[PDB]
């Protein structure tokens, strides 16, 4: 699935910690639970934050540099030493028996996948007039847009969707095609580039009722 | 008349869901921002008290 | 970085106290009592009951 | 923070900051946005872009 | 012909076609052209109204209800 | 946005709450109790007199 940045922000506590980095959303809760010391501070303090600036794209490990004091290459950790980072000097307590760093152990600490962009859909329930703005990832199939909208109407499954596809006529939308395939384009970049407010026009999704019993 | 009754029932239920959603939305919107500010300010507090 | 300072940092950054502080300060900045000394007392009393 | 007020993330580029400030300071300028909760918002937008549009100040802020 | 039987069947079809799946069966069993002929060639007003209601009832999938045929 | 944060910043960066919280945290780190919540209840109780 996918997550908007705000959705990642909802979990910021040592009890439920989510971090987004390099396009991936990670639930580091069991880490903080199993490693509770001064090591866990720099990422507790960035719970629910975006952690991509720590790392580099070419390799999945954090950035490295030549340490000015010892002149030995090691991770650049201005924030502090996060879990799975070796101490600068030869110690007697940092074991290397553990398998993989948490930024490499995707299978055990990654859930979902961070959205690279988000858009505003204005959903309108045609039977009982109830407008509603909402933010959804700009790359998602209508099934999960319906899943997002299920918090607005608990009976949205029975309803049928419709969009102003192109002249322009309100036509049906296939569920498995994303908002861009179905003909609902995104124009916020053009809005910005042309000095038009990003809340001036919003694409609209009509939601009619399908009688059932 | 049965069709009209069903339509009116659904209208009413959607109207009620709107209000309940509004209340819960307000609660969660305030809670998340409170948690974020608590994070930042408590980090500052701990640093200063340590110093 | 004497052993006391390190022990204090380990206690300060522990899970229990830090999450409790974060929760309390979030609630307190929600309610915003003009007398936090008593509001903290009632809030902690109700928390301890669980 | 100086970042969240612009809406950007900690890894924003230079063009990213240009675009963010563009839209946020054309949405909240007093002559365009008549009134509302747009008094502090514009001032922090200006301060954040001024801090983050110069590499020396930007880096000094980033480390502290 | 057999006029009362025809109108009773028409009302039964109109009642059943309110169900979600039933429509697909009725259009499958050719109720469409049958009801269209019944509506087209008849002159008794009550059965004509039953036919218009049945046709509109069999082709609807959204809550906004199209104008009754004729 | 600025309004929600400002309402909390103005509250939290005011003297009463801040120099209550700092002293409470200082004494909490000094004491190092097993369960912080009842200790904070106590500390606030015998600080309410002052």
């Amino acid at each position: 699935r996918y997550y908007t940045p705000y959705e990642v922000a909802m979990h910021n506590t040592p009890d439920d910690c989510w971090v987004s980095f390099l396009g991936g959303v990670y639930n580091l809760t069991d880490l903080i639970k199993a490693n509770q010391g001064a090591l866990a501070a720099p990422l507790i303090a960035a719970a629910g934050q975006d952690l991509t600036h720590w790392f580099d794209p070419t390799t999945k490990d954090p950035k490295r540099h030549i340490c000015p004091a010892t002149h030995i290459e090691r991770f650049y950790t201005p924030m502090g030493r996060f879990i799975h980072v070796p101490p600068p000097e030869p110690m007697c307590n940092w074991d290397t028996s553990f398998g993989l760093p948490w930024w490499r152990d995707a299978k055990k600490y990654q859930i979902g996948l961070l959205s690279a962009r988000t858009r505003v859909i204005r959903v309108r329930n045609v039977l009982t007039d109830q407008e509603d703005q909402i933010e959804v990832p700009c790359e998602e199939k209508l099934v999960e847009i319906r899943e997002r909208y299920l918090e607005l109407n608990a009976h949205a499954k029975s309803y049928t969707w419709k969009a102003l596809v192109r002249t322009h006529v309100f036509q049906e939308l296939d569920l498995n095609l994303t908002l861009e395939e179905n003909g609902v384009p995104d124009e916020t970049p053009v809005f910005e580039d042309h000095h038009v407010p990003t809340d001036y026009f919003i694409p609209v999704l009509h939601v009619y009722w399908n009688d059932d019993l | 008349e049965a069709a009209e009754r069903r339509k009116l029932e659904e209208k009413e239920r959607r109207m009620q869901q709107e209000r309940e959603r509004v209340e819960r939305e307000r609660v969660v919107r305030q809670k998340v921002a409170a948690s974020a500010f608590a994070r930042g300010y408590l980090s500052g507090i701990v640093n200063t008290v340590f110093d | 970085q004497t052993p006391l300072y390190e022990k204090m940092r380990d206690y300060a950054h522990s899970n229990k106290v830090q999450e409790l502080l974060q929760k309390m300060t979030a609630d307190l900045f929600i309610e915003r009592p003009a007398d936090p000394v008593t509001w903290m007392i009632k809030w902690l009393s109700e928390e301890q009951k669980r | 923070d100086y970042y969240e007020v612009m809406g950007l993330t900690r890894s924003a580029n230079d063009i990213d900051i240009r675009r963010a400030y563009r839209r946020l300071a054309l949405k909240y300028h007093p002559d365009i946005n008549k009134d509302g909760a747009a008094g502090d918002e514009f001032l922090r937008i200006c301060e954040a872009y001024e801090v983050l549009c110069d590499p020396k100040t930007k880096g000094f802020y980033d480390l502290y | 012909c057999h006029e009362q039987l025809c109108i009773n069947a028409m009302t039964a079809v109109s009642n059943v076609a309110e169900a979600p799946e039933a429509r697909a069966i009725l259009v499958a069993s050719g109720a469409g052209p049958k009801l269209q002929h019944i509506f087209e060639t008849a002159t008794v007003e009550v059965v004509k109204r039953a036919a218009a209601q049945a046709i509109r009832q069999c082709r609807f999938k959204h809550l906004p209800y199209e104008v009754l045929p004729g």
